[PDB]
């Protein structure tokens, strides 16, 4: 279990983030098992952790984690929280063509934080809105 | 184990009236000027299901997840879901002649099991052809708010969730349970000889 995950970490960081692939090395100086870290690297620069990422770099590497952990039980349903403020729309683009190149099977919806964004996919809800939910006797002689 | 249509109602703050269809395997996105009416649905599924980790579905009430109770126009917790199973490994024994269902909820007294008045189970059914396990947060419903709550996550909460998959402190409880109950036994035993 602990070599798949290893083994899944590298190309799920690579496929999503750019150029910035990641293990999951143990924490100080042991085993997998014992403690695990993870060495989040800025796209082609190699750094220690994600604290010098981004906001919505961080959100990619959430939803990395997020895929990683639901791979083992997959659902061909996703809802992001509309977290494209600090991120750019061609990086959402990006990530949507990542998504329907490697996520095949799995409808993708987002939930209206900021209205008039996300895009990136073929169809699209419109806006036609009125009350209420959310639509496009001699026997001893012989013995003895 | 793919939604086909949905055309639901009876709900506060959201907008109705028109019913959305394609939902295609890969990509429906979400773009408009009003948030009132791009992804209400999932807050529908969590009145429906009872997720009570986010405080805008727990009020004092449950009457609140109808249109208004009745003061607005619908009195009814109308729920109509019309859904087919296009795979046959989410379909348990003794459904595989029901691919197609529709089920309506209400009125709001008891739910109707395909139009016949009976418990609120009939909800559980109306999202059961898509394989939707309310047991678990899994089977399509969402991994949820934990987006913004899994920052910031030391080693030992990552190797939890990586031993999720075995669940090694379930089967180390259900062993300390039976190491209790081998002991009581093995007492007995002793008895018994």
């Amino acid at each position: 279990t602990w070599e798949k995950v290893t083994l899944d970490f590298g190309n799920i960081f690579a496929d999503l983030l750019p150029n910035s692939f990641a293990k999951l090395v143990p924490c100080e100086g042991k085993d997998v098992t014992q403690g695990l870290e993870v060495k989040v690297k800025l796209g082609n620069i190699w750094k220690e952790s994600l604290i010098e990422l981004s906001g919505g770099q961080r959100s990619l590497i959430a939803l990395s984690l997020i895929m990683a952990l639901l791979q083992f039980r997959p659902a061909p349903m996703y809802i992001l929280d509309e977290v494209d403020a600090a991120l750019d729309l061609s990086h959402t683009q990006n990530i949507g063509h990542l998504i329907k190149t490697r996520f095949k099977g799995s409808q993708f919806i987002v939930v209206s934080l900021k209205e008039g964004m996300f895009a990136n996919a073929n169809r699209v809800f419109r806006t036609r809105f009125q009350d209420g939910t959310s639509v496009v006797x001699x026997x001893x002689x012989x013995x003895x | 184990m793919k939604v086909e249509e949905l055309i639901i109602d009876g709900f506060k703050s959201y907008a109705t009236r028109t019913v959305i269809t394609d939902w295609d395997p890969q990509f429906n996105a979400i773009t408009g000027l009003n948030g009132s009416g791009k992804s209400n649905i999932l807050d529908a599924i969590c009145f429906v299901l009872g997720i009570a980790s986010m405080s805008t579905v727990r009020a004092s009430s449950l009457q609140d997840l109808i249109y208004k109770r009745g003061q607005a126009g619908v009195t009814k917790a109308s729920v109509t879901i019309v859904f087919d199973n296009t795979d046959k490994s989410n379909s348990p024994i003794g459904f595989t002649n029901s691919p197609q269902i529709s089920v309506t909820r209400q009125g709001t007294s008891k739910y109707l099991i395909n139009g016949h008045r009976a418990p609120q189970q009939s909800v559980l059914q109306l999202f059961q052809s898509v394989q939707l396990n309310i047991n678990n947060p899994n089977f399509l419903i969402m991994q949820g708010k934990i987006t913004k709550v899994l920052n910031m996550k030391p080693s030992e909460i990552l190797s939890l969730i990586e031993e999720a998959a075995g669940t090694k402190m379930f089967e180390d409880r259900r062993e300390k349970a039976e190491r209790t109950m081998s002991k009581k036994e093995t007492k007995l035993q002793e008895n018994r000889t």
